[PDB]
């Protein structure tokens, strides 16, 4: 299968401060790169699908970006509400998760 | 917009009770389809095959006396795809191995009711007319290659063929730049000839061509006589 | 809106297989694909397999070759996902999703807690 | 007599049916679920920078209209039906003289399930639009597009989808490779929006990635002028006072260099670029006009160091120039 | 549905042989063109294949609908019902309108009877390619294209500003030549027919010269070298001269041959076989300055180089 790679593990950052995740895939997926955050006990949420569309009812601050393989989802100002971890799942071949990089204050 | 209104009826009123197989005046003298040409280009001329591609605006215009209105002062020119519902000659090009009339956009044809009764149809029709070339003068030849309209169904009795115009009919000729020749002259007779059946009416086309010298001397001759 | 209710949390000796529902209410069950996820504590979502619920074809992951059956109930719009040979890996938390396009999952269920001991 | 239920139910199902409307006007997006099974990779045209392909373009999108409950879960429809139902006007944005085969009937099938999940498959050959950067010849490869989409429907109405997952839903058949001079490595997909004038509007495109077969150049031309080259450099073996030998050896080696060259670009389009022909015969081409300028030189010089000299280095200039081209090009993507 | 009796009101009552306001005022008609693609410059025809995006606009008062839909998004089923324009291209040797999977044919319909038909052409427009000075000739080619039988006083043609929206030429088979740029134009043609409004596309390509200066310029330059090696070659040594100055001629001969190809026959003189042909009485004149000779060669040897390089300079001028 496809392997994701969220390359960083686990950011910390102050709210009203920019922050990106990559998220690598080990082989060609196109466009098909989605983020979901995971708030904990809770269910995952849609946040940015394709490459950089973003889903409806999601604040402008969440951006992602990429062609191939490496993407990015760029936070512009953290707040209270963005600290979760975070999940780039393909679906170009079979869904394959990433790891699920961690975000604190 | 009344006048919209009155061309709509008077349209239909034209092409209501109108019978495609009946030519006009019919049981009557001979219908005089005057013919008018204007030849775009000659695409090539290919002596291989012995034919030349030529495009034209061909065009012929007859009267039916069916097809007369008078109340608006005006020449209506209808959508091209009227003309299947009009009667029209059965011209054909008796030297003629292939041709087709161009698509695009639409079916490139014209159709115009002149209030008097004429009406002015024509096509833009390509032809890669047949031409029995004599190559034993070539390169130093003076080919001559004749279009011939002819009517296939009808005889001189019902139906008659002419150039509106003694010579105008045909245009455009000079203008043509043809790349290996020259058009020395054109002319054009209106025979009628004899077959079994009866007598058939005739237009007969013709380009003296001339082959172009200046090209084959340096690309033939040259080499061979600088040997 | 959508709503996607699954089992409420249960617990099992190892061996003895179970039966998990994922609920859907929103939208015409037939018309998307039904994905079924597993997570175990502190790890990433691990796809198990997805249902066509209107000819109810079904693929698996390899790892779950066999390891979990999935079954659909049209009547009742309802997934179901029966696991079979229950070991100490199995305990983990399992979501149904919904597939909208080739994208992104689009609603997620509320995930049901499955402990094993 | 179950015949009399197809009928009625087949010729009641059009009944108040407007094919010039899309599905579900006003209300909701048409997704079209798309696929394709490339039948046959016809022939590279690489005078003509296209393609031929023969694909099983099938395609199925939901209806509400064309709904029935029958003893038939599916209602096979003749040609004659399909026209009369609405279907996606998915055209191919880089086709070039596309032909839907017609032999002995139309080849085209339209089933109707009985929710309303339409599935019209047809058979097609578009020489679809390739375009060849030909630089890196002939270790070029290209990426052949299959750029296809709506043409009336903006992103708004009709948007296309992969009836399966993007890498499973373009699969070419094993037997289906017709191509003399390339490879078809793989298959790679994706769905973009193309923003033009008129409004926006939806694209699959699917990546055919091609590599050209070097085993035919490389005997045909390559080897021959490596070849003459080596004939080039034996005219220096002979001993210079034999004018006459070294001379009509050197005027032969210009000759062949000649026709191997003529030969060379009839195999390729125009190319204004520094090809791989291009680079090779002119470098082949100014080894062998040094041969004859040396021959000349050493004519006038009257075995001395000079010819010694003159004949050794060339050949390790040669290697080098090979060495440097094909390590280069082998390595190049 | 709303939709469909809105389309059945339309239909009803239209004539589809009469044009927009027959009778009251020419139907103004604005076009705007997309070139996706010039194909390749046919120099043997002269003609050249283009792929355009041809995009009609034209008010009709009959298609007027007042509904809470501001546009009728319609499919090419409704080409053939409502009238159209019918435009033809004046130099068009060969045309069609592509038809996989279907007609590749839009038309909107707005409420105030705008309509917005279009269509994708493939047109093998003719384009007089004169070759006077080849290859450096800088061409406009025309696409002109007006209604066949209309007269100006019922269909008038009028550009907008964002009318010619060329495409990526990086992807154009326009090799040989490159777009410099376009320019449109509008005038009045007087034929027998009547009088008509021709909208011309003037498409500056500009001559791509390396891949001819690579193919033919270069080793039949490098064969006029090749005769004044023959020059150099010194002493009476008859065999050799010979061979060397008989061999010459024949791989001018096929380069020439070569050459011959690419050329129309075209009744010009052009400058490739210009160039030719002074490589060849050049290659001649050395065959008969050693046929003399053997019957001086100094003032030969020096001459030669000096006149091939008088002759490139004027041929780099054209
Ligand atoms: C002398 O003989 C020749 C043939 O030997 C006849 O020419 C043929 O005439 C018929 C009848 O009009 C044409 O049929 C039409 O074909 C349309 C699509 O054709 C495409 O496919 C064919 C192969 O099947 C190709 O050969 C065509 O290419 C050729 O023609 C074009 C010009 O059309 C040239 O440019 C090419 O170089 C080729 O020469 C095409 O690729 C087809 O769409 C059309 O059907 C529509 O129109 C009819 C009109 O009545 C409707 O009934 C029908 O329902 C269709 O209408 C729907 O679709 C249109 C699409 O625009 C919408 O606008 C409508 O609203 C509606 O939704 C028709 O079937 C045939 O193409 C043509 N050429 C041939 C066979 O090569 C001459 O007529 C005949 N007479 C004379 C005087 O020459
Ligand atoms: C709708 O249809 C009508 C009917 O066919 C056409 O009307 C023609 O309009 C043109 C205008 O350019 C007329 O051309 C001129 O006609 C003059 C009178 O023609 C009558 O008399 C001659 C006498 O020989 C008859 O042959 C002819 O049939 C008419 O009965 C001519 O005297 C003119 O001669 C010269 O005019 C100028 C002078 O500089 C020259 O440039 C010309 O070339 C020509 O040598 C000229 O021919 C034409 O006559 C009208 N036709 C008819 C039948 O009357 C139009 O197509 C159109 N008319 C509309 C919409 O009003
Ligand atoms: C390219 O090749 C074509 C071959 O088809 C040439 O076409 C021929 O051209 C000549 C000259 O133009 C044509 O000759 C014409 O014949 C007509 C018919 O003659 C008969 O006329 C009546 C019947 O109407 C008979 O009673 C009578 O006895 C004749 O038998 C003539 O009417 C033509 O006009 C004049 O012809 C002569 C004088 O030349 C006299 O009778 C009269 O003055 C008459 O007014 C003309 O003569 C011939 O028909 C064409 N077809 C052929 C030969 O098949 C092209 O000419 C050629 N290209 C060029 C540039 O010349
Ligand atoms: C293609 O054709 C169009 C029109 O045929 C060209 O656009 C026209 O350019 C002229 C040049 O200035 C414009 O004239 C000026 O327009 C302004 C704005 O309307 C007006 O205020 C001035 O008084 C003057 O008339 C003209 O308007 C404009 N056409 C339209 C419809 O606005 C265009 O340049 C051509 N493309 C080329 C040459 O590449
Ligand atoms: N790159 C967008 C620019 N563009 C246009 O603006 C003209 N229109 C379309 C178009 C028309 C209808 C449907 C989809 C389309 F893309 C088009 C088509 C091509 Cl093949 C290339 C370019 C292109
Ligand atoms: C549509 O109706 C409005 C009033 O409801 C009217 O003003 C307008 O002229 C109508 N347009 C038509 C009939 O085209």
């Amino acid at each position: 299968y496809i392997v994701m790679t969220q390359s960083p593990k686990s950011m910390s950052m102050s709210l009203g401060e920019r922050v990106t995740l990559s998220c690598r895939a080990s082989e060609y997926v196109g466009s098909y790169v989605s983020w979901y955050q995971q708030k904990p006990e809770q269910s995952p949420k849609l946040l940015i699908y394709g490459a950089s569309n973003r889903y409806t009812g999601v604040p402008d601050r969440f951006a992602g970006s990429g062609s191939a393989t490496d993407f990015t989802l760029t936070i512009t100002s953290v707040q209270a509400e963005d600290l979760a971890d975070y999940h780039c799942g393909q679906t170009y071949n079979y869904p394959t998760f990433g790891g699920g990089t961690k975000l604190e204050i | 917009p009344s006048n919209m209104s009155l061309v709509k009826e008077t349209v239909d009123r034209l092409l209501k009770g109108y019978d495609i197989r009946l030519r006009p005046d019919f049981g009557g003298p001979p219908v005089a389809v005057g013919m008018n040409i204007d030849i775009a280009s000659i695409d090539m001329v290919s002596e291989v095959n012995m034919d030349y591609t030529l495009t034209m605006y061909f065009q012929q215009a007859w009267r039916d006396k069916r097809l007369s209105y008078n109340v608006i002062p005006l020449n209506l020119t209808l959508d091209n795809r009227v003309a299947d519902q009009l009667w029209v000659p059965d011209t054909y090009f008796l030297n003629d191995k292939k041709s087709f009339v161009h698509g695009v956009t639409v079916k490139n044809r014209m159709i115009r009711l002149h209030p008097d009764g004429t009406v002015l149809y024509g096509l833009r029709i390509t032809t890669t007319a047949a031409c029995m070339m004599d190559l034993r003068r070539y390169p130093l030849d003076e080919q001559n290659c004749t279009l011939e309209i002819e009517s296939y169904g009808y005889t001189t009795d019902d139906i008659e063929f002419y150039w509106r115009g003694d010579d105008n009919a045909v245009t455009g000729v000079t203008k043509i730049e043809l790349p290996q020749f020259s058009i020395v002259d054109y002319k054009l007779i209106t025979k009628k000839v004899v077959f079994s059946t009866g007598s058939y009416p005739r237009l007969s086309l013709s380009f003296k061509l001339k082959r172009n010298i200046g090209y084959f001397i340096l690309q033939t001759y040259m080499p061979s006589i600088l040997i | 809106e959508i709503q996607l209710q699954q089992s409420g949390p249960e617990l099992v000796k190892p061996g003895t297989s179970v039966k998990v529902s994922c609920k859907a209410s929103g939208y015409s069950f037939t018309d998307y694909n039904m994905y079924w996820v597993k997570q175990s504590h502190g790890k990433s979502l691990e796809w198990i397999g997805y249902i066509d619920p209107y000819n109810a074809d079904t693929t698996y992951n390899r790892e779950f070759k066999g390891k979990a059956t999935l079954t659909v109930d049209k009547s009742s719009s309802t997934a179901f996902m029966h696991l079979n040979s229950l070991t100490s890996e199995d305990s983990a938390v399992y979501y149904c999703a919904r597939k909208r396009n080739n994208f992104y999952f689009d609603y997620w269920g509320q995930g049901t807690p499955l402990t094993v001991s | 007599d179950n015949t009399t239920v197809f009928t009625r139910i087949l010729d009641r199902l059009l009944d108040g049916y407007d094919n010039r409307l899309r599905p579900g006007l006003g209300e909701r997006v048409t997704e079209v679920k798309t696929d394709i099974f490339v039948t046959s990779f016809g022939p590279v045209s690489d005078h003509d920078m296209e393609y031929t392909i023969d694909v099983f373009f099938r395609q199925s999108w939901k209806d509400e209209r064309l709904k029935f409950k029958g003893p038939m879960t599916v209602l096979r429809l003749n040609n004659l039906m399909a026209s009369k139902i609405w279907t996606p006007d998915t055209f191919f944005h880089n086709g070039k003289k596309s032909v839907a085969h017609n032999m002995t009937m139309p080849n085209k099938l339209l089933r109707i399930t009985e929710d309303g999940t339409l599935l019209y498959t047809m058979r097609l050959t578009v020489r679809a639009e390739c375009p060849m950067h030909l630089e890196d010849f002939p270790m070029d490869a290209h990426a052949c597009p299959l750029k296809f989409g709506s043409y009336a429907y903006t992103r708004a109405e009709v948007v296309y989808e992969w009836t399966r997952e993007p890498a499973r839903s373009v699969v070419v058949a094993e037997d289906g490779s017709r191509l003399n001079q390339y490879d078809l490595l793989g298959q790679t997909v994706d769905s973009g929006i193309v923003q033009s004038s008129t409004g926006e509007y939806v694209v699959m495109t699917t990546h055919f990635h091609l590599k050209r077969k070097i085993g035919y150049f490389v005997i045909q031309t390559y080897l021959p002028c490596i070849m003459t080259v080596i004939l080039s450099q034996v005219s220096f073996w002979l001993n210079r006072e034999s004018v006459p030998a070294r001379t009509v050896f050197g005027v032969t080696t210009v000759l062949t260099m000649t026709t191997l060259s003529i030969s060379a670009r009839n195999s390729l389009p125009k190319v204004a670029y520094a090809t791989a022909m291009d680079w090779f015969i002119a470098v082949c081409y100014a080894f062998v006009f040094s041969a004859l300028i040396e021959f000349a030189t050493v004519n006038y010089f009257t075995v001395s160091k000079i010819d010694r000299l003159s004949r050794i280095a060339f050949p390790l200039l040669f290697g080098i120039f090979n060495l440097v081209y094909w390590a280069t090009y082998l390595n190049r993507e | 549905g709303d939709v469909t009796v809105i389309l059945n009101n339309l239909l009803e009552g239209y004539d589809n042989k009469l044009r927009p306001d027959i009778g009251v005022k020419p139907t103004l008609i604005h076009t705007d063109m997309y070139v996706n693609s010039i194909g390749p410059v046919n120099a043997i025809n002269m003609e050249y294949t283009i792929d355009i995006f041809f995009a009609q606009t034209w008010y009709d008062r009959r298609l007027k609908f007042n509904s809470t839909i501001k546009v009728l998004r319609l499919n090419s089923n409704m080409v053939g019902k409502i009238w159209i324009p019918d435009t033809f291209f004046r130099n068009s040797k060969k045309a069609d309108a592509h038809w996989i999977t279907t007609p590749n044919r839009m038309l909107r319909i707005w409420n105030d009877g705008r309509v917005l038909y279009t269509l994708r052409l493939t047109i093998d427009a003719e384009c007089q390619l004169q070759l006077h000075n080849f290859p450096m000739d800088e061409h406009s080619c025309p696409l002109e294209f007006s209604s066949y039988g209309y007269p100006r006083e019922e269909i008038v043609y009028q550009w907008k500003r964002s009318s010619v929206e060329v495409g990526d030429t990086r992807s154009w088979r326009l090799y040989q030549f490159s777009f410099v740029g376009l320019r449109n134009t509008t005038e009045v043609v007087k034929t027998t027919s009547g009088d008509y409004v021709v909208m011309s596309v003037y498409f500056d390509l500009s001559r791509r010269m390396g891949y001819f200066t690579i193919q033919t310029y270069i080793p039949c330059t490098l064969i006029v070298v090749l005769s004044w090696v023959s020059f150099w070659i010194n002493k009476d040594a008859v065999p050799a001269r010979t061979s060397l100055g008989i061999t010459t001629v024949l791989t001018m001969t096929t380069l020439s041959t070569i050459a011959r190809k690419s050329l129309p026959k075209v009744s010009y003189v052009t400058a490739m076989d210009l160039f030719v042909s002074v490589c060849f009485i050049f290659v001649f004149s050395a065959l008969v300055e050693y046929g003399t000779l053997h019957y001086m060669d100094s003032y030969a040897r020096i001459f030669f180089p000096t006149a091939f390089c008088l002759f490139n300079l004027v041929y780099w001028v054209s």
